[PDB]
């Protein structure tokens, strides 16, 4: 289990997907040309997880760029690293999806999905040992949302024995004002709970709050938000890209993180939270990393950890530090807040340390929590969904593409069931 | 002379195997390229060290070892490491993707695609044996390969080598270094399916080794390297009698004879003294009496447990260094008047003692100091069942909620195997309590 | 913030210890199966000693000593005294006792009678009592209580009933002494300076021996089949201040000289005997335990140990002082926050 | 405390000290269990591939 195939879909999926590739290219010492120019050799040790080696020691990201409209990836070309991608891996249509899940899933996206699967096949065939897929998309629009989940469904049919992982951006009214985004997200969650193994819940609500209140950015942009997303995507994939013991491939992460198949929606956290311009002058201490990464203000999903219980936790420390201290502080958190870690999963927190830090930090920490409190996020989407659906408002945009009402009430039921299953384990005891 | 084959399964079995075989070479004066100047029968021989090493006409001494991992990266550094010319390429068997910490993945799913290959390469070693005694099997309880492939191999080895003995060295899981939440699941699954196929298993609780390295080697955060070199010392003390001239435990059957009166109760506790830091500037060498007494301190056991509150069924003292019997029996006389040592009624209160004059060989640049005398005690006490109760409690907690169980059902395993395995363990806990408690 | 779990909700003493720890603002009670505890106040039966001391990052303490039942169950005690060289059969403070199994299911029954008829050979006082680990019977013939044991289905002990006890006047009545001893994790032995005399309210009668209330000093049988319960002393409990004054006024001695010396001697002897079997000095977890020693004083002011109880209750006006001493001495010694005991130690040279 | 069966050699000694006298399934069944679980895998997979075909 080595190679991961990466897919980014829609506007958000390509934007955050592009910044991820910029960030981890730097960490591994690959430049826009695709050449290695790095100092350490930890950088190349597992570079084949995400990159294909090519012509004369050129590295090509094993990345597929999907959108139903072109300006998305004309903009990725224009980007810092735009020329590093394999040009035949740019798959795009002309019509857009009009923030319409149905157009992404059933009509416009159906027209384009087969040619995406051809690039997927050509990339999957060339893999010594494919471990599975990661998709970046938002859940509030049409392409990454509806065509993203159409893709996931078709990849699973063709590769049923491989891991499916998503980075899924949750919509929030603090950031966007399109009314139908709760419809699109609810239909999307329905797919995700059935066809992904692990989903990182990247809440725009939590991203907004972090940027607005904590970093005091009073006019937040998507660049401010995506700065927190690439730091998080970097942190959570550290264990896949560098040598190490814990959660070092997608499946072992899934076995450690997912006690029940449907409860595979993770709450990510990061410390220290930093602005794009900001160039902080003091490294954090290990006790500081530790308390910040668990602090509710550092979560990438707008959920209160103290309102639920942690089923499983993965923690990743990066930089040069005492492994003894990291151990001591991690043990401190559990023993000082033992109530918040379910007792019927012994030792459910696992800790990894990697010595290569992120660009611009000496010390950083990434949190991945499987907490029952993520139900608050699904509850928020669910309330916005039913406020419109009980009057069937704005449904014609969807029935006009062939969808029936029943499909909406089924997605709504599956999501309320998931919230219900989280409550179940929140109330379970030994 | 009768040969022993070592089988190293998974990361833990392989890395510990690297540690032992390195230690074996230093103890026998075998060089990294397999040349052994002191061996004067060239290209052959039947000395005691040929138990573990075969010979080539070129003078190469080759471990009777198979290394097996379902993924390649660990055995790859064996293919490229300091002892690369020691092992034949056909001894090092790798797959492509591992068991993902899943017993069922390594037993049923991936094991099936590699089991016959391993058996064939074990046969090729067996064909080189004029009189094979059996096998020493190194593996973790907690990984998917270490638990799940091992128990499949232990079933087939009983089929193909029905009268050969099989001994395990087993790494019992500890959260300070464990890598997966389901390690209690895998441990019980592999203990249940291996129980009947293992004559005598030496359990090493990673928690116990980890705290010995911390307390006595002054290692802040012990690595596997730290742990494996200490385990290798203990493994070497236990196998010294197969590899050197002596009269105690000279073949694999004597381990069972001397340590295992009851077949299911086949987990001797191992205790080792002394463990001394190499960077400890000034050090006062410990006497026979002092190291023998340390054999009865739980802080020196391979498994934390309290043998005061159980019963003994057999005890073996394995000395290395400047030890003579007179000092052993004085040390033993003093110790029994001071400590709680109660044997089961149907057994004699007594010790089997073995002395080897060469003191322990330390790896140069390791953490262990050279000492003049050392001892490894092998005691079959019922107290070790405490470790079973710990594992079983963790299991019950998780299984009651069926947590992670779908990962195993997903691989073809039935939910009933969980509860068959768990009631085998419940029977085992009750066997121990009948023997060791009134 | 220290953590603790409670697993013995029927314990008066540790109910009060739990309450005191909370009131410190520095102890949080977890729920009984949370493993991440500093302190376990454990159950009486099958305390899971095998699971303590395997939590990284937590010093763990428990309020019972594994193995201490060999002091605290009556058949075990007899076998302990008879077989341990430092206690011995040459032991002046334990009554002649014999462990006897029902015929129904080693045993000393026929070694019992050799001394019994030794007492009959000179027709010495040959009265004995048999008890279990209400539920008792005193006789003068082996046959009645011998069969009494077979009439029940578990091992019993038969021990010399002390025919000439010390009786307090006014009342000509029996009593026993309960002593509360705390053994900490360092195996320091702390005698609680307050003891109690559980007294009889009825005159001792030598002539007829199944008058259970005049012979059985136990608190339960006194406030039942006695009808003078509480006349002489409040709750049939005499305390040391009072009993000391009776000793000075009536006997011209003190409590310390005539009785406590022997009591301290017996407590240390018993507890140092078992120390190598139960000490937790180099263990991965640590233990402390409160014990209740029960003594009888005969007419010549000789003290006898009648038994040791591993889960004692306290006297009601004493609960507050004792359990606070527990927190001070046994708990906060290991878990410092932000005497009422006499330490029992003696190092004679020879 | 008796010392028994003492053996000496140039490498060392061994002996016994006594303080107190006394007071498998076939190649066939195995393969039958690997195939049974394998078909349980393929059934679970077929049901998924059926569901996805719907
Ligand atoms: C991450 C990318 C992004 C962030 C967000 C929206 N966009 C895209 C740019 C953007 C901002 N503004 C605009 C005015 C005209 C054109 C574009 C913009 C904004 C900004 O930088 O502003 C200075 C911003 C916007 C809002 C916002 C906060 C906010 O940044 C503090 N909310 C919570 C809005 C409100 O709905 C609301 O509830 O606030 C009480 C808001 O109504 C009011 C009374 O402000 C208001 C204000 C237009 C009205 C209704 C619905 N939308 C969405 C959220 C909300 C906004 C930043
Ligand atoms: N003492 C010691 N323990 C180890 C070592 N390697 C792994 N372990 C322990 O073994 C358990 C993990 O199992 P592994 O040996 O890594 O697993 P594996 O056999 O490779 O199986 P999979 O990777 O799941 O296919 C954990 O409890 C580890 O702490 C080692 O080198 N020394
Ligand atoms: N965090 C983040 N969210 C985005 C970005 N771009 C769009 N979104 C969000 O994604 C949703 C819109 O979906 P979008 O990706 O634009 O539509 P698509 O092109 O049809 O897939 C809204 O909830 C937006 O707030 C981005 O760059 N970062
Ligand atoms: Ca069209
Ligand atoms: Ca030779
Ligand atoms: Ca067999
Ligand atoms: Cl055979
Ligand atoms: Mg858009
Ligand atoms: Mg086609
Ligand atoms: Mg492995």
């Amino acid at each position: 289990m080595r190679e991961i195939v990466h897919i980014q879909a829609g506007q958000c999926g390509n934007q955050i997907g592009a910044k991820f590739w910029e960030v981890i290219s730097d960490e591994h010492g690959i430049d826009p040309t695709g050449s290695y120019h790095g100092d350490s050799d930890l950088q190349l040790e597992r570079i084949n997880v995400y990159y294909n080696e090519a012509t004369g020691n050129k590295y090509v990201p094993r990345a597929i760029l999907v959108d139903l409209e072109p300006g998305t990836m004309d903009s990725v070309r224009s980007g810092p690293f735009g020329q590093i991608f394999r040009p035949d891996n740019f798959v795009f249509g002309q019509s857009g999806a009009g923030n319409n899940w149905a157009k992404g899933h059933y009509t416009e996206g159906a027209e384009l999905v087969d040619s995406v699967l051809d690039v997927v096949r050509k990339e999957s065939e060339s893999c010594d040992c494919l471990q599975g897929f990661q998709l970046t998309h938002s859940l509030g629009g049409g392409t990454g949302s509806g065509m993203g989940t159409l893709l996931i469904s078709k990849i699973r049919e063709e590769y049923p024995d491989r891991i499916m992982n998503t980075f899924s951006v949750m919509p929030s009214p603090k950031v966007s004002d399109t009314v139908v985004e709760p419809y699109n997200a609810t239909l999307s969650v329905h797919q995700l709970v059935e066809n992904t193994d692990e989903t990182y819940c990247i809440d725009n609500e939590a991203l907004y709050d972090i940027c607005f209140r904590t970093l005091k950015l009073t006019t937040p942009t998507y660049g401010d938000l995506n700065h927190l997303v690439s730091a998080t995507m970097s942190g959570v994939t550290t264990c896949l890209r560098f040598p190490g013991q814990l959660n070092a491939d997608l499946r072992k992460l899934a076995v450690n993180m997912v006690p029940f198949p449907r409860l595979h929606f993770f709450m990510p956290g990061f410390a220290p939270l930093t602005s794009r311009g900001s160039q902080q002058y003091r490294a954090l201490t290990v006790p500081e990393l530790t308390q910040q990464m668990f602090d509710s203000k550092n979560m990438m999903a707008a959920c209160d950890p103290r309102h639920g219980r942690y089923l499983t936790v993965a923690a990743i420390f990066r930089g040069r530090m005492s492994m003894k201290e990291v151990d001591e502080q991690m043990l401190n958190v559990q023993n000082k807040n033992s109530s918040y870690f379910v007792e019927w999963i012994p030792n459910n927190v696992k800790t990894a340390v990697c010595d290569i830090p992120p660009r611009g930090l000496k010390m950083s920490a990434t949190f991945i929590g499987n907490s029952t409190a993520i139900q608050e996020l699904f509850k928020r989407i669910s309330e916005q969904f039913t406020a419109m659906f009980r009057r069937k408002a704005f449904l014609h945009w969807y029935t006009g593409e062939g969808m029936d009402e029943m499909e909406f009430t089924e997605a709504e039921s599956n999501m309320n069931d998931l919230v219900s299953e989280y409550q179940q384990y929140q109330d379970a005891t030994a | 002379m009768r040969e022993c084959i070592s089988i190293h399964v998974g990361q833990a079995g392989v890395q510990i195997g690297n540690a032992c075989w390195e230690l074996y070479c230093l103890e026998h004066g075998i060089q990294p390229d397999g040349q052994m100047p002191s061996d004067k029968t060239i290209g052959g021989g039947d000395d005691s060290f040929n138990t573990f090493f075969s010979e080539t006409g070129a003078g190469k001494h080759v471990p009777r070892a198979v290394f097996v991992d379902l993924e390649p990266t660990v055995i790859d550094e064996v293919r490229t490491g300091t002892y690369r010319q020691l092992f034949h390429p056909e001894q090092l068997i790798t797959g492509k993707e591992d068991a993902a910490n899943n017993y069922a993945r390594g037993h049923y799913t991936i094991g099936k695609e590699i089991i016959d290959l391993v058996l064939d390469r074990i046969r090729k070693l067996a064909d080189q044996c004029t009189g094979l005694q059996g096998f020493l099997v190194f593996h973790s309880f907690g990984g998917g390969t270490g638990s799940g492939f091992t128990s499949l191999l232990m079933e087939r080895l009983s089929v193909d080598y029905g009268k050969k003995s099989k001994l395990e060295f087993s790494i019992y899981p500890a959260p300070q270094v464990s890598t997966a939440v389901v390690e209690p699941y895998n441990s019980i699954l592999t203990t249940h399916t291996t129980l009947e196929h293992s004559d005598c298993a030496f359990m090493v609780d990673n928690e116990a080794i980890y705290d010995i390295c911390r307390r006595n080697l002054d290692i802040e955060r012990p690595t596997y390297t730290n742990l494996n070199r200490l385990i290798s010392q203990i493994v070497s003390s236990i196998t010294a009698s197969l590899r050197f001239d002596g009269a105690l435990n000279v073949d694999l059957t004597e381990f069972q004879t001397n340590l295992v009166p009851y077949p299911r109760i086949h987990f001797p506790l191992a205790t080792y003294a002394p463990v001394i830091s190499a960077e400890k500037a000034y050090h006062e060498q410990l006497s026979v009496a002092e190291i023998t007494n340390a054999c009865f301190e739980p802080a020196n056991q391979m498994v934390k447990c309290d043998p005061r509150h159980g019963k003994y069924m057999a005890c073996c003292l394995l000395y290395r260094g400047d030890v003579v019997p007179k000092d052993v029996n004085a040390a033993i006389a003093t110790i029994k008047t001071k400590r709680s040592i109660q044997f089961v009624d149907w057994c004699p209160t007594g010790f089997k003692v073995g002395i080897n004059y060469q003191p322990p060989t330390v790896v140069p640049g390791g953490d262990l100091a050279k000492v003049q005398r050392a001892v490894c005690m092998l005691s079959n006490t019922t107290a070790i069942a405490e470790a079973w109760a710990r594992l079983d409690h963790k299991f019950d907690l998780m299984y009651a909620k069926r947590a992670f169980v779908h990962w195993y059902v997903g691989e073809g395993m039935e939910e009933g195997e969980f509860s068959e395995a768990r009631e085998d363990m419940a029977a085992l806990e009750k066997d121990y309590e009948e023997v060791g408690v009134d | 913030m220290y953590t603790f779990v409670v697993r013995d909700e029927n314990s008066s003493v540790y109910a009060e210890v739990s309450r005191l720890l909370l009131a410190t603002g520095q102890w949080k009670r977890l729920r009984k199966d949370n493993p991440r505890f500093n302190l376990m106040l454990g159950e009486r039966n099958r305390l899971p000693f095998g699971r303590l001391g395997h939590e990284p990052g937590l010093v763990q303490l428990v309020n019972y000593y594994r193995g201490a039942d060999k002091l605290c169950r009556k058949a075990s005690l007899v076998k302990l005294i008879k077989t341990s060289p430092e206690l011995s059969e040459s032991c002046t403070w334990f009554p002649e006792s014999y462990v006897i199994y029902p015929t129904n299911l080693t045993d000393e029954r026929e070694v019992f009678l050799a001394a019994y008829n030794r007492r009959r050979e000179g027709r010495e006082g040959n009265v004995w009592i048999a008890k279990s680990s209400e539920g008792i019977l005193i006789s003068s013939e082996a046959s009645e209580l011998l069969d009494f044991i077979d009439e029940q289905g578990q091992v019993h002990v038969i021990q010399k009933y002390l025919e000439k006890p010390l009786l307090l006047e006014p009342g000509h009545r029996k009593f026993d002494i309960r002593s509360w001893v705390l053994v900490d994790h360092l195996y320091n032995i702390y005698l609680y300076r307050e003891g109690v005399l559980r007294t009889s309210s009825e005159p001792y009668n030598s002539a007829n021996f199944q008058d259970k209330t005049c012979h059985l000093t136990n608190h339960c049988i006194q406030k039942e089949y006695s009808k003078n319960y509480g006349r002489y002393e409040e709750g049939n409990e005499m305390f040391f201040e009072e009993f000391n004054q009776y000793l000075m006024d009536a006997l011209n001695t003190t409590l310390e000289n005539s009785i406590l010396l022997q009591i301290k001697h017996i407590i240390r002897s018993c507890l140092m005997c078992i120390e190598p079997a139960i000490s937790t000095k180099h263990l991965h977890y640590q233990s402390f335990q409160l014990f209740g020693f029960d003594f009888m004083v005969d007419e010549e002011l000789k003290v006898w140990l009648i038994e040791v109880n591993g889960a004692p209750a306290c006297a009601q006006k004493l609960y507050a002082e004792l359990c606070q001493g527990i927190v001070d001495v046994a708990i906060s010694s290991v878990f410092p926050l932000a005497s009422i005991f006499i330490k029992l130690h003696h190092h004679h040279h020879h | 405390m008796e010392v028994i069966e003492l053996n000496k050699c140039t490498s060392g000694q061994s002996f016994e000290v006594i303080l107190k006298p006394p007071s498998d399934p076939s190649l066939e069944e195995i393969q039958k269990k690997l195939e049974a679980a394998e078909e349980r895998r393929k059934y679970q997979e077929a049901e998924l591939l059926k569901h996805l075909a719907e």
